């Protein structure tokens, strides 16, 4: 019954979401839940609430401060019990608007997006990777680390006369809030000139 | 209590991660230089002395500042990492005058981020 | 009564004021610290056009509120309280440096007595529409992923940390404006 857990800030509010699943998605979740005591407000424990294969609560009673414990219960029997923070295990939102613009006065590619974070109060560093590779064939990605909203992709570096895909994900950077990488953007295409 | 025994660098990263952030939803409308500043502290036990009285004693005008997110996390932050805080607690139990007080506690948290910083209170050379 | 007050770098506060009413007068200023419950008469007066529009305190590094009074002689026209540090303007970066790599620059300077402060560089090409900006806790920025082929102005500043000083600070001025081309200093760009 090993499971996950993870924490997104400010998502339809001022208001919190926690999300938890088992690591076996194979399993037979059938009247098992997951209750989350500490660390909370005005109450001593949540229940989530089940979709499908998945856990989840948003709610505003989140202290930020301190480990809560996250049981895994069958009726009052307790199966698993993990102790965690809500604040260590943030998964940042997935950046959008991606968007490429060539510049042939640069000889380049302004690459920008929008950051979600930056719009929320707290958890306001984040660390961007953005990737891109030739939209036909395989290839390895290129990564490029930053911690702004906006690149650029010289045009010496890609092959000309042809289609990119790229894309960008972003982590928390911050020294109290610690956690995990987003989803990737959706990907985004260009073409390159001759 | 004697908060000298505090993990101030804990209670400082608490401060800025989140406790900063609902100061200022709390005062949200409100000119900077609309409170007069009147409430000081010295080292980070003083302020954290002055910071708990501001918080959780009960005033006149601002019966209860204790329900505010921004007090439950301070209270959360100090329990944590304030050895027999929370041994020390005594169990039992917006205003314009709400505003003008917690303008003062955002000070003090400000002045506890700068213990180096001297002041008038002075005369302490040694050997 | 329009007031203004700068901490300037943490050395000497200077509240100025004017008020068109009290024009054909010499406003009076007084203050103290936090305790020092008499209050004291300003020793170092700003004037202009002749009669009274500052007063100049040493302040000497020191964090606490001043509580001062303008008055019409006896008669208080303006009365405030306010932590001197959130009026802070840091000085202006000094001996600034840059030290380049491939597609990489490093600009450091000298950091400031006191803490919490964020260095900024702030960058451009000639392409770029608006200023790019790397920040730093102290003066070693890093900034990667340039092009060595362009030039790109370049200049400095010190800034307060709000978490700490409070919003109400002066950013420094900037530093003086360097343009840089393959990693070698330029007139123009
Ligand atoms: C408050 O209650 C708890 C549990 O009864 C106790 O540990 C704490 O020390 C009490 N406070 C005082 C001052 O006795
Ligand atoms: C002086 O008064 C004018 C408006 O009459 C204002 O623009 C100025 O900033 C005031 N000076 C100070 C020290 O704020
Ligand atoms: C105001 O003070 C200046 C000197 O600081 C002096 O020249 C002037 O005579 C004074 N004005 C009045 C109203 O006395």
């Amino acid at each position: 019954h090993s499971f996950w857990c993870h924490s997104q800030l400010e998502v339809d509010g001022s208001q919190h979401l926690l999300t938890c699943a088992f690591n076996d998605s194979d399993i037979n979740t059938a009247n098992l839940e997951f209750q989350i005591c500490g660390a909370l407000l005005r109450v001593k424990c949540l229940t989530l609430n089940k979709l499908q294969d998945i856990y989840f609560i948003k709610t505003s009673e989140f202290l930020l401060i301190g480990s809560s414990n996250i049981c895994v219960k069958l009726g009052q029997k307790n199966l698993t019990c993990k102790n965690m923070a809500i604040n260590t295990i943030v998964k940042a939102e997935a950046p959008s608007d991606l968007k490429v613009v060539y510049r042939k006065e640069a000889n380049d590619f302004l690459v920008t997006f929008n950051a979600p974070h930056l719009k929320k109060k707290y958890l306001k560093k984040v660390k961007h990777d953005v990737a891109y590779r030739p939209a036909r064939g395989e290839s390895n990605w290129t990564h490029v680390s930053l911690f702004h909203t906006r690149t650029t992709i010289p045009q010496r570096k890609l092959r000309p006369k042809a289609m990119y895909e790229i894309k960008v994900r972003s982590i928390p950077h911050n020294d109290y809030f610690k956690g995990f990488w987003s989803e990737w953007s959706p990907s985004s295409t260009f073409e390159t000139p001759e | 209590y004697d908060f000298t025994n505090c993990d101030f660098e804990k209670i400082k990263a608490a401060y800025l991660s989140t406790i900063s952030k609902d100061l200022i939803t709390y005062m949200s409308g409100t000119k900077s230089t609309e409170f007069q500043n009147t409430v000081s502290c010295s080292n980070r036990p003083h302020c954290l002395t002055e910071i708990q009285s501001l918080t959780f004693n009960p005033t006149a005008g601002c019966a209860s500042l204790a329900k505010e997110m921004f007090a439950m996390k301070t209270k959360a932050a100090l329990a944590i990492w304030c050895p027999g805080y929370s041994e020390t607690q005594i169990n039992a139990t917006t205003t314009n005058k709400c505003l003008e007080q917690v303008s003062q506690l955002q000070g003090l948290w400000r002045r506890f981020n700068r213990p180096l910083l001297k002041q008038q209170g002075t005369k302490h050379h040694h050997h | 009564v329009q007031i203004q007050i700068i901490y300037f770098n943490l050395e000497t506060v200077q509240v100025t004021w004017n008020a068109s009413k009290y024009s054909r007068t010499n406003l009076t200023f007084h203050y103290r610290f936090n305790g020092d419950e008499a209050y004291d008469q300003c020793t170092n007066y700003l004037l202009q056009e002749g009669h009274t529009s500052g007063c100049l305190l040493d302040a000497e590094q020191r964090d606490d509120i001043l509580y001062f009074s303008i008055r019409n002689g006896t008669h208080p026209v303006f009365t405030a309280s306010r932590w001197m540090v959130y009026y802070l303007k840091p000085s202006s970066p000094k001996h600034v440096r840059f030290s380049w790599h491939q597609d990489a620059v490093t600009v450091t300077c000298s950091d400031l007595s006191y803490g919490d402060l964020l260095y900024e560089v702030q960058y451009r090409s000639p392409f770029d529409t608006e200023w790019q900006s790397k920040q730093e806790n102290t003066c070693n920025v890093t900034i990667e992923g340039l092009d060595a082929e362009k030039c790109y102005s370049f200049w400095v500043r010190v800034k307060a940390m709000e978490d700490v000083y409070g919003p109400d600070t002066y950013p420094s001025d900037w530093s003086e404006v360097t343009c840089w081309q393959r990693g070698e200093i330029r007139d123009a760009c």
